[PDB]
């Protein structure tokens, strides 16, 4: 019944500041420390520190001192981690976790992207083929967007098997991503196959039907 | 700071194999050592607490042991769903620290990649852009090398590669390779080739098309 909810993905410029929230539900907020953990791409976990909600007691373990400040609002059962003087070294996924010696309850993670790159909507292109191989593989190219993330679905989520949505790749301040969907040859072009791309950062929702060339 | 060193850094195991992962602390931490399993894009999941104590909802196959500076996370009969990164973490000293993690993936029969190449869409072309996408799906092992060839010449500039985590269904891997060029450039060539070099074959899998 315990669950920590963190704030969403954040994009901020270097030198700027960001505040990440962590709301705890399911226990007496002020009786447990809230832990903050940093994790970079395919790297290990780094304990940033902790704060005891309702006591303002804290322990800081961040690399560059003074850039991290923890606060908590016992009134809203929410703890916060504010990162200031942001640099690229701060881009990472930050987790919140209840302090139980071990960490059993974790937040879902909040991804921070430190960059001066401007938010840009994605361009979505249908990837139509030429049973081609028992099944036929279709795809959607999602390029020129910023920042992460983008969520891709096929036929509004009705198609998940045979779907491969690849991690985006950054290039010149613009992310490019693609997703492939392998369906039986009888299903397409017989039945419609559509990829749905959403990029909240730019209030962008695109539906690109995969039509035969 | 107490440093936790995990071993091995990575390992491939076949379902049914018993596994023992190592985590060593630079100094004593008593029994204040915990284990986690983390799947890509998910927070770590607590497997074992205080060296050997169980966590509800965790398959019995997982167990932990140790005392002092040597700790072990054992998996009796590892299963396909067990792939991921395993971390140990100590709470016997401040600051709290985590091991470097052990990347565990499932060993499975070799599988050649299913390669699909896609020319630039009419839409992208209309925008003045040109991207050639190549999918190398469901292959194994993970190690693979893709190379683009335009009219016979290997192109490295403008190529973007991305790999997926190990598949939770068939333990395979997949990769996407995007060769981007200006429309003009694309229009200056005919043969676009995607070559996949995988151990499942002496000769690499090659898929191409002619702008026609």
């Amino acid at each position: 019944e315990v669950q920590l909810e963190q704030s969403g993905a954040e994009l901020m410029k270097p030198g700027a500041s960001v505040k990440i929230s962590c709301k705890a539900t399911g226990y007496t907020f002020t009786t447990y420390w809230i832990e903050w953990i940093k994790q970079r791409p395919g790297h290990s976990l780094e304990w940033i520190g902790e704060i005891l909600p309702g006591s303002d007691s804290t322990y800081y373990n961040e690399k560059v001192k003074g850039k991290v400040t923890f606060t908590a609002d016992a009134s809203s059962n929410t703890a916060y981690m504010q990162l200031s003087s942001l640099t690229s070294e701060d881009s990472a996924v930050y987790y919140c976790a209840r302090g139980d010696g071990f960490y059993v309850y974790w937040g879902q993670g909040t991804t921070l992207t430190v960059s001066s790159a401007s938010t840009t909507p994605p361009s979505v292109y249908p990837l139509a083929p030429g049973q081609t191989n028992s099944m036929v593989t279709l795809g959607c190219l999602v390029k020129g967007y910023f920042p992460e993330p983008v969520t891709v679905t096929w036929n509004s989520g009705s198609l998940s098997s045979g779907v491969h949505t690849f991690p985006a790749v950054l290039q010149s301040d613009l992310y490019t991503l693609s997703s492939s969907v392998t369906v039986p040859s009888s299903p397409w072009p017989s039945e419609t196959v559509t990829c749905n791309v959403a990029h909240p950062a730019s209030s962008t929702k695109v539906d690109k039907k995969i039509v035969p060339r | 700071d107490i440093e936790l060193t995990q071993s091995p850094a990575t390992l491939s195991v076949t379902p049914g194999d018993s596994v023992s992962l190592s985590c060593r602390a630079s100094q004593s931490i008593s029994n204040n050592l915990h284990w986690y399993q983390q799947k890509s894009h998910e927070s770590p999941r607590l497997l074992i607490k205080y060296t050997s104590q169980s966590m509800s909802g965790i398959p019995s196959r997982f167990s932990g042991s140790g005392s002092g500076t040597d700790f072990t996370l054992s998996i009796n009969s590892v299963e396909t769903e067990d792939f991921g990164v395993y971390f140990c973490q100590q709470s016997g000293s401040w600051p709290r620290t985590f091991g470097g993690g052990t990347k565990l993936d499932i060993k499975r029969a070799d599988a050649a990649p299913t390669v699909s190449i896609f020319p630039p869409s009419s839409e992208q072309l209309t925008s003045g852009g040109a991207s050639v996408v190549c999918f190398l799906n469901n292959f194994y092992p993970k190690d693979i090398n893709v190379k683009w060839k335009i009219d016979g010449s290997e192109r490295q500039n403008g190529v973007l590669n991305s790999w997926t985590d190990q598949d939770s269904k068939d333990s395979t891997y997949s990769m996407s390779s995007t060769l981007t060029l200006t429309k003009d450039e694309y229009e200056r060539h005919n043969s676009y080739t995607c070559e996949a070099t995988h151990k499942t074959s002496t000769s690499p899998i090659v898929k191409s098309f002619n702008r026609n």
